[PDB]
């Protein structure tokens, strides 16, 4: 749950990221996949290799989906509804691989938006990608 | 105790140009903003409320440089990371009894901050590298849980 | 997140406690201080020794909470608000402790009604429980 | 681990009931069931589909016995976990990359279980002796990432 400045800064932040979200979801895939390895095996049948195309094209379908839940904050649940029966029933994801990729986000963003990485976006960010991955990982249909 | 050669090569390198007077500041402060909870071991730090407080909080500052010296301890001693940390281990799981996920905790915010700090130069190698890092640190840091 | 499912679940569960609030309360409470002894740093100024009458009071409130939570379950933040201030504002509670407690909440709801505690039910009432965990450790105002 | 002479007594008089053909099946499968991602790890047990499915599953159960025999191996040298529990540690650990979380969460599932079937007789401080013996197990089979 986001408090009414969470919702601004994490709406602020993301914002800024604009046309760098496939840039920016690529980077945070590939700080995933090589910090933590075993992540890689949810991925069995693609190329996962440096610059790939496929990495570039899914982590433009990640940010693109961070995006639809920052518009949607406030009816997540029914926004994601589709992501969860992805992650949380087909895939089930162990969600302790949802903190690592969400932690690798706040990386790339710390990386790229040093002037809008600020201890209270930070901290509002992270609790913004904490609530997308409890969507994603729980079954509620 | 691990890290391949180049992981080791990676590591040391951005270390040398880390300003051990700020960064630990940075990270305890963002550990404590971030996770509002962890406030609590350090009530007789003064004023923890709003960000601008826990940052700018000289307490906080100190301390902080005091954690980040005992990371610099860390990365001296790569390959004995549970003996370099013993002590500390006794102070955090036996005395102030601080559940170890808060030691993941402040090791990854550690990475954010070298992040922040180094951008572009921040390569996925290089995060890979200090990932291991401060694992080893959180591990040896809750030696006295296992 | 709750599935119409889960909700379900924990209403039928949790409504066969009925008169046995402040003994369940009171007993996950007192298996939380004995089985976890750090969650007895939270209670200084109580009366923690087997049996108190503080340590049983106050197990009526926990369990009178949660079957207000119950209740409202589809606007919990609203109504669990003044607890989350206790929890996470005031008293900045480490969210492991809320782990400690619902499993002792489960522990004991095992203990007395078995033929509840299916399975499916206990996934929905450790959701259930994670989700007030989140709420009372979130400063979300 | 460290259990008074109290406590071994009350937990061997315990587990002395515990019925060794389901026990462990139940806690296997409310594992799969109550945290679904670790069905990933038993893609070879065929129908995982339901509760019901879970729980009835002749491998679960069955798999669920060598789960329980491992803790009974715990309990008969509590002095000694980290050896008793060295090669399912590299299993769990190297080969299966098993989470260190899902470790106690397996745990605390058992002791549900036990609580499920004793009912009253699991009073809080036969719970506590309990734990004692899980966290234990569930940190000596997690030596081999530290
Ligand atoms: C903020 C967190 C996440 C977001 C927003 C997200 C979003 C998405 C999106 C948009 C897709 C594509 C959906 C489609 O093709 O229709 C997807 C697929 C997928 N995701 Fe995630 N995801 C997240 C976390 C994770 C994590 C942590 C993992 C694993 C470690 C993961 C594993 C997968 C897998 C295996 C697929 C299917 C890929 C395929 O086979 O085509 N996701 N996710
Ligand atoms: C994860 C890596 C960590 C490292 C390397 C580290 C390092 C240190 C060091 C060097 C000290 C000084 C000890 C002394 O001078 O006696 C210290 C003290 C302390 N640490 Fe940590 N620490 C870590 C994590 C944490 C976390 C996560 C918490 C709490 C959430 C914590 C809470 C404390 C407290 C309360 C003190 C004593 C404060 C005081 O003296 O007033 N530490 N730590
Ligand atoms: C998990 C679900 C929990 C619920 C539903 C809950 C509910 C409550 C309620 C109803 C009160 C009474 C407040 C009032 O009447 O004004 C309270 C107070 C309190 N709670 Fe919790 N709580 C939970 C978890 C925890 C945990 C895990 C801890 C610590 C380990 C904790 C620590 C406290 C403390 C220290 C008080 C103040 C008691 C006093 O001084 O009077 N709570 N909580
Ligand atoms: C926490 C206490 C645990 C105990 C006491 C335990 C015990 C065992 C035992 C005795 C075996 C048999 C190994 C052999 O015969 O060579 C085994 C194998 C296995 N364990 Fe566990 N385990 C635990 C936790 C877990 C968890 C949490 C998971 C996954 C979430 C897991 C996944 C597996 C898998 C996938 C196998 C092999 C299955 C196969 O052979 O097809 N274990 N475990
Ligand atoms: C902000 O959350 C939502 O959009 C929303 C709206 C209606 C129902 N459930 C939700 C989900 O919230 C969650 C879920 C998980 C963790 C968390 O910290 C929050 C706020
Ligand atoms: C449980 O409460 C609700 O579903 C609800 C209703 C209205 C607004 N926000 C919420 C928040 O949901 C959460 C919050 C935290 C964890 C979680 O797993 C859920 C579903």
């Amino acid at each position: 749950v986001l408090s009414p400045a969470d919702k601004t800064n994490v709406k602020a932040a993301w914002g800024k990221v604009g046309a760098h979200a496939g840039e920016y979801g690529a980077e945070a895939l590939e700080r995933m996949f090589l910090s933590f390895p075993t992540t890689k095996t949810y991925f069995p049948h693609f190329d996962l290799s440096h610059g790939s195309a496929q990495v570039k094209g899914h982590g433009k379908k990640v940010a693109d989906a961070l995006t639809n839940a920052v518009a949607h904050v406030d009816d997540m649940p029914n926004a994601l509804s589709a992501l969860s029966d992805l992650h949380a029933h087909k895939l089930r994801v162990d969600p302790v691989n949802f903190k690592l990729l969400s932690h690798c986000l706040l990386v790339t963003l710390a990386a790229h938006l040093p002037a809008e990485f600020t201890p209270a976006v930070h901290a509002s960010l992270d609790k913004f990608l904490a609530s997308v991955s409890t969507v994603l990982t729980s079954k509620y249909r | 105790v691990h890290l391949t050669p180049e992981e080791k090569s990676a590591v040391t390198a951005l270390w040398g140009k880390v300003n051990v007077d700020e960064v630990g500041g940075e990270a305890l402060g963002r550990l404590l903003v971030v996770y509002p909870w962890t406030q609590r071991f350090f009530e007789s730090f003064g004023d923890l409320s709003t960000p601008d407080a826990v940052m700018g909080n000289p307490k906080v500052k100190a301390h902080g440089k005091k954690v980040l010296g005992a990371f610099s301890d860390g990365l001296a001693h790569l390959d004995n990371l549970k003996g370099t940390f013993a002590t500390l281990s006794e102070l955090h799981c036996d005395k102030l009894h601080v559940d170890p996920e808060n030691f993941r905790l402040l090791g990854n915010v550690l990475v954010c901050v070298l992040a922040h700090h180094f951008g572009k130069e921040f390569t996925p190698p290089v995060q890979a590298a200090y990932q291991k890092v401060v694992a080893g640190v959180a591990n040896a840091l809750a030696h006295k849980y296992h």
